[PDB]
């Protein structure tokens, strides 16, 4: 018997047994966040060890049939799953070294409170009170407290942790047989044995400053235009050729501009779209409002939900006698069982996140035959592309007026459009370059061109170069104020926003193209279109059996990531900012702070 | 008049399992067809060599009743040049078979919270069934050139695996007893047939 036998049988003995241990856990994990108490938290941790006890016995097990004799690329990429050896790689000592660093991090960033030079007994921690700061705030001073405080009590408590981390999973990274931590996670997009769809870890590097080129002009006018319109809120504290001051974001970090809006308005005047007291007039309740997305579903020729959707999901709060965690979240926990786990109200946001939601229920379901280990998404960013751009198409006013909402005699102007593309910018444009310079950052970290003593001096370079911030106070070698965040305190990846937000207006354009659609392509709709379903779906089926490649030429008909389709969704919105930008300076000088 | 007993093989409280099927004869009687639309919910009742109708006014020599329950998304393979796991290893009909083929869901007495490993089904084996044909044997199969010796290890795995059916997975693996019928006839006089 050859080893593809001995291999086929082990995966087929692995797949049976797979599926008991994690629907157990599955179901532990969702019976501790539907009722949070001791006998289930016991329940969780007794079932969610069986599995950790399994996988590393049957890992251990599964080294003996190397991937150079296996001929079927089915078989190789379960292998290629089964066969990663983590941090066993390490002796005992260094491996509790490392869970330990971990853990800290992950308490200081939690348990982390800040108190104010005024009275000593009242401060408060991160959430709340230090996002209600840095959100609704329009005091200077405070927000320069605010910001330069978590970073003082909070930075100085990780570097040393975070330098023994970095070395750690280096060492690490090198005894698994690669370059460093940051190649090891560039190589979920590592594809290899398929001719004419290959993809090598250097190469996403270069597609991401190839995309970032294009995304740039669109970014810089979009910061002059929020320059010039935030020197209104603070007329004697931001320059007319600088960059942004970090604490004027509108967030803790400025991963988001959306907190800006209030004080960028294009219009102010004229509403925005909302129909939160049409459907409070209409009696509607969380029922209505799954039942409306599952329609949408239904109308784009994706099958039905399970009638055990209905009966074993949480659709509404409990109440005061059991309590749960309000996190909206898609629950696959495997052998047909699908469960949405959301605290429903009545408002529009939540009716865009029942369609959220439901796209990634529909994404599981897609893929069920698949075996046990392929039964993800194709790369780690399809699953929210999937999620938005089902959500996109149901906040278009024509579908509003399809579902009974919004008066049917409607004057869609053409300053709503305005305002709601500005909107939609603030937060899906404003934060692609902040994701390419973390990444990028912690890339050159990992590699060693960033020597230890220069950490902070090239963030700041990085910052004021690529994103257009600058520091308020000046930082030394003792702060670390990218481990502030959450994805760098916990071990995290962080370029699957980058690419998930490059897919989604791929997958948008393909499918309002094969809509025979015609107009802005910020005005459509997907509903109503078999043809726009059948090509997503003969996507979604695929998992992880085959590259990402395919899987992207399968919908999009093309090869790669771009950005024309994203820069044609706000094509609109870039000629208004040309027109508005006229009189002001496109662009930013590195020289200037505002300590200075 | 003696009728058929067709009550203690589609009735009984606890069915066999795949790996070993039962098979009870049934002979020297009358028909019962009417009785047997009950249970109303047939998830299948596809018939083979002759239609449901005319199934009345036949007389063969002996019926034979198979019982088991297999998993929702398994009971295509129940059916003539089919090809799988249930098939292969577990139960094989022939490519003329004659008869019907009836399965309807029982998640309400054949599972429960916490799993039901009561439920057993042959996963490797060396050779292929021939068209009714049961295997009962337990003995270790050897993945690899080294022998076992009849103990778990590297290359040796336990042919059986369990089910274990719980009330909350979907419609496709959920449990469904599956009954199929057999008619054949002989060189003796036929008697299996009512009025
Ligand atoms: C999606 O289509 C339904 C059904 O409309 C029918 O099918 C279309 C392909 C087209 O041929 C229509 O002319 C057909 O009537 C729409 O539901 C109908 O909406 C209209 C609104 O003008 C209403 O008068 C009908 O009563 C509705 N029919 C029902 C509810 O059965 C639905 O509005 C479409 N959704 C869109 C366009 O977003
Ligand atoms: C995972 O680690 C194990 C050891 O912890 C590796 O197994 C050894 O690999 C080396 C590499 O040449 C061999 O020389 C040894 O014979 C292997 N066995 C032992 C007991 O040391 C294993 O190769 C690692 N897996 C991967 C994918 O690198
Ligand atoms: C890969 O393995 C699957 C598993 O059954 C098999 O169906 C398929 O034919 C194999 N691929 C090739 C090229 O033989
Ligand atoms: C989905 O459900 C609706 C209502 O239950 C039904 O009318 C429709 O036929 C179902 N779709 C399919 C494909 O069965
Ligand atoms: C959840 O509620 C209480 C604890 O809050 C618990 O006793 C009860 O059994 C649970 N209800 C379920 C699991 O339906
Ligand atoms: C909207 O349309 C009016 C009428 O043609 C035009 O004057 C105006 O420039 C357009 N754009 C905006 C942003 O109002
Ligand atoms: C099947 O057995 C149950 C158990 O007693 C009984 O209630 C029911 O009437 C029986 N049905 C038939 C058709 O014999
Ligand atoms: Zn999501």
């Amino acid at each position: 018997s050859t080893i593809e036998e001995q291999a086929k049988t082990f995966l087929d003995k692995f797949n049976h047994e797979a599926e008991d241990l994690f629907y157990q856990s599955s179901l532990a994990s969702w019976n501790y966040n539907t009722n949070i108490t001791e006998e289930n938290v016991q329940n969780m941790n007794n079932a969610g060890d069986k599995w950790s006890a399994f996988l590393k016995e049957q890992s251990t097990l599964a080294q003996m049939y190397p991937l150079q004799e296996i001929q079927n690329l089915t078989v190789k990429l379960q292998l290629q799953a089964l066969q990663q050896n983590g941090s066993s790689v390490l002796s005992e000592d260094k491996s509790k070294r490392l869970n330990t660093i971990l853990n800290t991090m992950s308490t200081i960033y939690s348990t982390g409170k800040v108190c104010n030079p005024d009275n000593p007994q009242e401060c408060l921690l991160l959430e709340p009170g230090l996002n209600e700061i840095m959100a609704n705030s329009l005091d200077y001073n405070e927000r320069l407290w605010a910001w330069e405080s978590w970073r003082s009590e909070v930075g100085k408590q990780l570097r040393p942790l975070y330098e023994e981390y970095v070395v750690l999973k280096n060492e690490m990274a090198r005894a698994n047989h690669y370059e460093d931590y940051g190649d090891y996670w560039r190589g979920d997009y590592e594809v290899n044995g398929v001719d004419g769809y290959d993809y090598s870890r250097g190469q996403l590097i270069e597609d991401v400053e190839h995309t970032f080129e294009e995304i740039k002009p669109l970014y810089e006018h979009l910061h002059a235009y929020v320059r010039a319109k935030l020197m209104n809120a603070y007329p004697s504290y931001i320059s007319p050729i600088g960059c942004l001051p970090a604490h004027l974001l509108g967030d803790m970090w400025g991963r988001f501009w959306t907190n800006l809006y209030s004080l960028t308005v294009p219009f102010g005047q004229k509403p925005n779209i909302d129909v939160t007291d049409a459907m409070v007039d209409q009696a509607w309740d969380a029922q209505r409002i799954f039942k409306e997305a599952e329609k949408f579903f239904v109308s784009v020729g994706l099958p039905n939900m399970t009638q055990g959707f209905w009966e074993n999901s949480m659709l509404t709060d409990p109440g005061n006698v059991q309590k749960a965690v309000c996190h909206p979240t898609a629950w696959d926990l495997g052998k047909g069982d699908f469960r949405i786990l959301m605290c429903t109200k009545v408002t529009m946001d939540d009716f865009l996140t029942a369609h959220h939601e439901m796209g990634h229920i529909q994404y599981d379901m897609a893929y069920a035959a698949q075996p046990f280990l392929l039964r993800n998404g194709a790369n780690e960013g399809f699953h929210e592309a999937v999620g938005e751009i089902m959500s996109l198409s149901a906040a278009t006013p024509k579908h509003l007026k399809s579902i009974g909402l919004l008066s049917p005699d409607f004057q869609e102007d053409n300053e709503t459009e305005i305002n709601f593309l500005l909107k939609q910018a603030l937060t899906i444009v404003g934060t692609l370059p902040f994701t390419y310079m973390l990444e990028k950052w912690r890339w050159m970290v990992f590699k060693g061109e960033i020597p230890k003593d220069q950490w902070m001096k090239k963030w700041w370079e990085m910052k004021r170069e690529i994103v257009g911030v600058v520091e308020p106070v000046p930082h030394d070698e003792t702060y670390c104020d990218p481990a502030s965040l959450f994805h760098v305190s916990n071990d995290y990846s962080f370029i699957r926003y980058y690419t998930r937000t490059l897919y989604q207006f791929q997958f948008q354009e393909a499918l309002c193209q094969a809509a025979k659609h015609e107009g802005p392509l910020h005005k459509c709709d997907i509903s109503n279109s078999t043809e726009a379903g059948q090509k997503l779906f003969n996507m979604l089926r695929l998992g992880k059996s085959e590259p990402w490649t395919l899987a992207l030429e399968n919908v999009v008909g093309a090869k790669n990531m771009n950005v024309r389709p994203l820069l044609n969704y706000f094509e609109p919105l870039f000629t208004w900012l040309k027109d508005q930008n006229k009189n002001s300076f496109v662009g930013w000088s590195t020289d200037w702070s505002p300590y200075a | 008049t003696n009728l058929c007993p067709f009550d203690e093989v589609f009735n009984a409280t606890t069915f066999a399992s795949v790996y070993a099927w039962n098979r009870k004869r049934i002979s020297n009687c009358v028909a019962d067809y009417s009785v047997l639309y009950n249970f109303a919910p047939f998830f299948a009742f596809k018939c083979y060599g002759v239609s449901p109708t005319k199934l009345n006014d036949l007389c063969f020599t002996n019926v034979y009743a198979d019982s088991f329950v297999i998993r929702g998304n398994e009971v295509s393979q129940i059916a003539p040049g089919q090809t799988g796991n249930i098939a292969d290893y577990n139960y094989k009909l022939p490519d003329d078979f004659t008869g019907c083929v009836i399965a309807w869901n029982s998640n309400k007495l054949d599972s429960t919270v916490g799993g039901n490993y009561n439920y057993r089904y042959r996963l490797f084996r060396k050779s292929k069934l021939k068209p009714f044909e049961r295997d009962i044997s337990t003995e270790i199969y050897q993945a690899g050139n080294k022998p076992c010796n009849g103990v778990a290890g590297v290359n040796c795995y336990f042919p059986l695996q369990s089910y274990g059916f719980r009330p909350t997975y979907g419609v496709g693996h959920q449990p469904y007893r599956v009954v199929v019928l057999s008619f054949e006839l002989l060189h003796a006089p036929a008697t299996v047939c009512g009025p």
